[PDB]
């Protein structure tokens, strides 16, 4: 195979390089030194510059040099609260717990610090989806009101009983 | 569409329903008519758990649905469910649920007095106060059950009435903002 296998090794190398704390960007040839890809094609080099490192949402460019994107990913509690508030305001949906866990190492500390700010929905495949706790409207009732509300059934009753009950009670 | 109808809809979907129902209604607040496929990709919920919520909202009839059929570019027909909010039916079912819960209060007060007061710990069955005289044996001189022949204590039936009475005051206090929303939206 050719032209479709070396890109996975490159993105794995610079991700692990970023895990070591290398914030400074690296050139194309500097990455190619330690990946054992010195015999890579020239048409692959131009394809990486114009497509691969600009469509990937994990790569950003500083003065022509490429690096990881730690600003987009979550790395602290304050960015987690800001991003979750932005998803609530614009209505872009929640974020899975596994996405936060891989972006933010030791994310359990940020979860327990925020506490009730993060709403957890349990998917059937053990996954969790995080939602913002919009504290503008916080109304809660006792569990005995919940089972009393569930006791009365309205799904199996026609609309003519609902309209007649208003005139039956005289309102 | 007045904003007072949106405010009362939020206050009844965030307290009496889950957070998933509130997020579904917030989409219908922003856009009056939202397609099903657009809100599938928005909240990224599972297909089965989200249609059950819309089945529940169709159960309480907060919103209404209309169906249209059309032919796409590939020629395959489709059936897209279009959902729109109807505040005219929404206020009636809220009012119906309010009076039904209101009339539940007095009939719970009546059934508290109409509940049984004689309980036999052996058979663990409630006994009517009228039937306690029938179970009484005149030859023995004291009242017991015929089946179990044990002493009957009526102190257990006193305590559930006091718990219900204290909840009468809390239920009346928490409902006043909801009643205030109805009075502001009579026009
Ligand atoms: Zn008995």
């Amino acid at each position: 195979g050719y032209k479709f296998g070396v890109l996975a090794k490159i993105v794995n190398y610079m991700k692990t390089r970023h895990q070591r704390g290398d914030t400074h960007p690296l050139t194309l040839d500097e990455i190619l030194d330690e990946t054992q890809h010195l015999d890579i094609g020239l048409k692959q080099k131009q394809w990486l510059m114009t497509e691969a490192l600009v469509n990937n949402p994990k790569i950003e460019v500083i003065d022509g040099k490429y690096a990881f994107k730690p600003k987009y990913n979550v790395r602290d509690k304050k960015a987690l609260l800001r991003l979750l508030d932005q998803h609530d305001q614009r209505g872009l949906g929640g974020i899975l717990l596994e996405d936060i866990e891989e972006a933010l190492p030791n994310s359990q500390k940020a979860v327990k610090a925020l506490g009730d700010q993060i709403l957890f929905v349990n998917r059937p495949d053990k996954k969790k989806i995080l939602f913002f706790n919009d504290k503008s409207c916080q109304f809660s009732v006792d569990e005995e009101f919940q089972k009393l509300w569930r006791s009365v059934t309205v799904d199996s009753m026609d609309e003519e009983k609902i309209e007649e009950y208003l005139k039956r009670q005289g309102i | 569409v007045p904003a007072a109808l949106k405010r009362l809809a939020k206050y009844v979907i965030r307290g009496f329903y889950g957070i998933e129902h509130a997020l579904a209604l917030d989409i219908l607040i922003r856009n009056s008519c939202v397609k099903e496929e657009d809100m599938l990709e928005l909240l990224k919920f599972d297909r089965k758990q989200l249609r059950s919520v819309l089945n529940n909202l169709k159960g309480d009839k907060f919103i209404k649905c209309r169906m249209r059929v059309e032919t796409a570019a590939d020629g395959k027909t489709t059936r897209h469910n279009y959902y729109f909010i109807n505040y005219r039916t929404l206020v009636n079912v809220v009012k119906y649920k309010l009076d039904h819960m209101r009339r539940r209060i007095e009939t719970d007060e009546r059934d508290s007095t109409n509940r049984a007061s004689f309980k036999c710990p052996v058979c663990s069955s409630t006994f009517t106060d009228l039937e306690a005289n029938q179970l009484f044996d005149p030859m023995t001189g004291t009242f017991r059950c015929t089946f179990c022949h044990t002493e009957v204590e009526e102190d257990e039936s006193a305590m559930p009435k006091k718990d219900a009475r204290t909840l009468l005051a809390r239920f009346n206090e928490q409902i006043e903002p909801i009643y205030a929303l109805l009075r502001e939206t009579e026009d």
